[PDB]
């Protein structure tokens, strides 16, 4: 026999506040 | 002859007051500042 184990999620920040402003602040 | 007075006047003043440009002219701090990093950095 051998378990199944669900392992929670971690994630690092994508975005800063739901955009990236590196880009928009070039394109700016 | 007060004309060559007043050449005379013109040739020193054309020189003193000219103003310097692309050069030398190094500005400090509060001249060379990005509104836009800081806004980004604060951001």
């Amino acid at each position: 026999s051998i378990v199944r184990n669900y392992k929670p999620l971690i994630n690092r920040l994508k975005h800063y506040n739901g955009y990236d402003i590196n880009y928009i602040s070039k394109i700016g | 002859a007060q004309q060559q007075l007043n050449k005379q006047r013109q040739d020193f003043e054309r020189v003193r007051l000219r103003p310097e440009q692309l050069s030398n002219i190094i500005h400090d701090e509060s001249d060379t500042i990005s509104f836009r990093s800081n806004l980004l950095k604060n951001f």
